[PDB]
C-alpha cells in the first residue's frame, strides 16, 4: 500500500485519485493519499476553486519511485515531483501517517471498477503517448491536443495517440476500396494489431487511457480517440472471439463509471447507434448494449 | 463546400472541373416471375461525367456483365462509378486532370473521396443544384450507344455541340439544363418541340438540333413552356 504525501494544500482544490474525489480548503492540513493499491496505475486531479477550468493531472506507478505532490506558486499549479532519498520520503510519510493528516484511498473489498478500467493500461505506454522522458509519471491536461489534432501546435505538449483516419491510404488497400471502407478488418488485424500495437492488449490499453483521459479532464482529442479505435473494432467483420468479449466487458465498466450528467458531450451518438444497431459486432456486445440502454436511452 | 446558387460563375471558370453524374450508372425493368414472385433484370447504364466549362461528356458505358454474381448493386454501382471516375482521372494528362470533381448526388462522396486518396488536391464537392443529368438517357444518340453496348466502353462527346462558337459556357449550360429538364418533366412533349419542323436536322457528328440563334429563342421559350405546365399540374397551382 503506497503513499502520495503532500508538501501542504495552500489553494482550495478538488483532488481526485482515480475514480475517488475529495475537497481541500485554502491551508487545509491535508498531506495526502495512503493505502493506494499497487499493481495499477493510478491518477492523481486537480481542479481549483477558483478557476474549474483546466482540469489537469498526473498518471503514476508507486512500483516505478516514490512521488509527491507540492504546490508551485509561480506555476500555480500541483506538481508532481518524485523523491530520490529513499529514508527522506519513509521519514516524511511515517510522520504524516503519525499525524493522521493523509486520506485513505476509500477502496471497497468486493469492487473492482479501478482494475476493470485499467486492465491493459501500463505506465510504459503512458509514457509513449504522454512524452516526457524526465519524469517517471505523466501530466495530463483538459486542453492538450492529440497529434491527430494537430495535423488538422506545440509538439511537446501533445498526446501521441495512435493516428486512425478511415479515409486514408494507411485504411485502404489500393484495388481493395469498397472492401476495406466497408469492412475495416485489414485496418484492424494487419495495420493496427499486428503493425503498430503488436497485440489486443496494447491496443485495449490505448482505448482505456483515452477514456480515462476523456473523462477525468474532458479532454475532447481523447474522446475522438476512444470512440474512433471503438468504431475500427465495431467495423471489422472479422475479429478475434477473445477481443469481442473483452471489449464488451471493457466498455460496460466504462458506461457504468461515466457521470451520468456527462453522456451529453462524452458520448458520440453515430458511434454508438453505429456499433450497437448496425455495424458487424451489433450482436456481440450484449453487457455493453443492456448498461447503455438502461442507463443512456435517449443518445439512442 | 457545397456548389450552389450562390457560388453558380465557378462552373465556368479556368478551373477544370467535372461533374459526375451516377443516376443511370445501375438501372433495371422489375418484373414477375413465374411463380408470381417479383425480379429485376439489369439494363445497360453509363456514368454521365461532364466538363460544364467545355462541355466535354465522358460517357462511361456501364455493361450489365459488371453486376453478374454481385451483391447489394444499388451500393456497388457508387463504388464502381468511383472507381471508373478516378480510371478517367489517372489516364489524363496531368494538365487535363480536374482540380474538382462535382458529384450530384451526396451518396456519391466517401466512395470517390476514397478512390481518389492518391489525388489529396482534387477536390471532391457535392452541390445544392437539382440537376438534371438523369434525363442523358433521353437524347437519343446517348441512349442509342448504351444499349447497342456489348461490352464495357467509354465514349466521347461534346454535350453542347457546336454552340460555343456563338455563346458563352454559362449560356451553353443553361441551354443543356433547360432541355434536360424539359426531357425529365415530359420527355414526348420536350421530344415533340426540338423535332416538330421537318427542315431543322442533328448533323451526323451532334446531338442536337442545328437550331439558328432566332430559332433557339423560340425552342428554349417552348421548354420554359411545358416546366410550367407540368408544375402547375404536378401541384394543382
Amino acid at each position: 500500500m503506497n503513499t502520495v504525501p503532500f508538501t501542504s494544500a495552500p489553494i482550495e482544490v478538488t483532488i481526485g485519485i482515480d475514480q475517488y474525489s475529495f475537497n481541500v480548503k485554502e491551508n487545509q492540513p491535508f498531506h495526502g493519499i495512503k493505502d493506494i493499491p499497487i499493481g495499477h496505475v493510478h491518477v492523481i486531479h486537480f481542479q481549483h476553486a477558483d478557476n474549474s477550468s483546466m482540469r489537469y493531472g498526473y498518471w503514476f506507478d508507486c512500483r516505478m519511485g516514490n512521488f509527491y505532490i507540492q504546490y508551485d506558486p509561480k506555476d500555480g499549479l500541483y506538481k508532481m515531483m518524485e523523491e530520490r532519498d529513499g529514508a527522506k520520503f519513509e521519514n516524511i510519510v511515517h510522520n504524516f501517517k503519525e499525524r493522521q493528516m493523509m486520506v485513505s484511498y476509500p477502496k471497497i473489498d468486493e469492487d473492482d471498477t479501478w482494475y476493470n478500467l485499467t486492465e491493459f493500461v501500463q505506465m510504459d505506454k503512458i509514457r509513449k503517448i504522454v512524452r516526457k522522458d524526465e519524469n517517471q509519471f505523466s501530466y495530463v491536461d483538459s486542453s492538450m491536443t492529440t497529434v491527430q489534432e494537430n495535423e488538422l501546435s506545440d509538439p511537446a505538449h501533445s498526446l501521441n495517440y495512435t493516428v486512425i483516419n478511415f479515409k486514408s491510404r494507411e485504411a485502404i488497400r489500393p484495388g481493395h476500396e469498397m472492401e476495406d471502407f466497408l469492412d475495416k478488418s485489414y485496418y484492424l488485424n494487419t495495420v493496427m494489431l499486428q503493425g503498430i500495437f503488436k497485440n489486443s492488449s496494447n491496443y485495449f490499453g490505448e482505448l482505456q487511457f483515452a477514456f480515462l483521459n476523456a473523462m477525468f479532464f474532458g479532454n475532447y482529442g481523447s474522446s475522438l480517440q476512444w470512440h474512433a479505435m471503438i468504431e475500427l473494432i465495431c467495423s471489422s467483420a472479422t475479429v478475434p472471439k477473445h477481443m469481442l468479449d473483452k471489449l464488451d466487458e471493457i466498455l460496460y465498466y466504462q458506461i457504468k463509471t461515466l457521470p451520468e450528467q456527462y453522456s451529453d458531450i462524452l458520448l458520440n451518438e453515430r458511434v454508438w447507434n453505429i456499433c450497437l444497431y448496425s455495424s458487424f459486432q451489433k450482436n456481440s456486445l450484449h453487457n455493453t448494449e443492456k448498461i447503455m440502454e438502461n442507463k443512456y436511452p435517449e443518445l439512442l | 463546400g457545397a456548389m450552389n446558387s450562390s457560388n453558380y460563375a465557378e462552373l465556368f471558370n479556368n478551373d477544370i472541373k467535372l461533374f459526375v453524374d451516377d443516376t443511370n450508372v445501375y438501372r433495371v425493368t422489375v418484373h414477375k416471375t413465374f411463380e408470381g414472385n417479383v425480379a429485376t433484370k439489369a439494363i445497360n447504364g453509363c456514368i454521365f461525367t461532364l466538363n460544364p466549362k467545355t462541355g466535354h461528356l465522358f460517357l462511361k458505358i456501364i455493361h450489365t456483365s459488371v453486376w453478374a454474381g454481385q451483391k447489394r448493386l444499388s451500393q456497388l454501382a457508387k463504388w464502381k462509378t468511383a472507381e471508373e471516375v478516378s480510371a478517367l482521372v489517372r489516364s489524363l494528362p496531368k494538365e487535363e486532370q480536374p482540380k474538382q470533381i462535382i458529384v450530384t448526388r451526396k451518396a456519391m462522396l466517401d466512395p470517390l473521396e476514397v478512390h481518389m486518396l492518391d489525388f489529396p488536391n482534387i477536390a471532391i464537392r457535392p452541390t445544392e443544384l437539382r440537376l438534371p443529368f438523369s434525363a442523358a438517357m433521353s437524347i437519343d444518340k446517348l441512349s442509342d450507344v448504351v444499349m447497342k453496348a456489348t461490352e464495357p466502353q467509354m465514349v466521347l462527346f461534346n454535350i453542347y455541340d457546336d454552340w460555343l462558337d456563338r455563346i458563352s459556357s454559362y449560356t451553353a449550360f443553361s441551354r443543356l439544363t433547360l432541355l434536360l429538364r424539359a426531357l425529365k418533366t415530359n420527355e414526348e412533349s420536350a421530344k415533340m418541340i426540338l423535332l416538330s419542323d421537318p427542315t431543322i436536322t442533328i448533323k451526323s457528328y451532334h446531338l442536337w438540333p442545328s437550331f439558328t440563334d432566332e430559332q433557339w429563342i423560340t425552342i428554349e421559350s417552348q421548354m420554359r413552356d411545358l416546366i410550367l405546365t407540368e408544375y402547375g399540374r404536378k401541384y394543382n397551382v
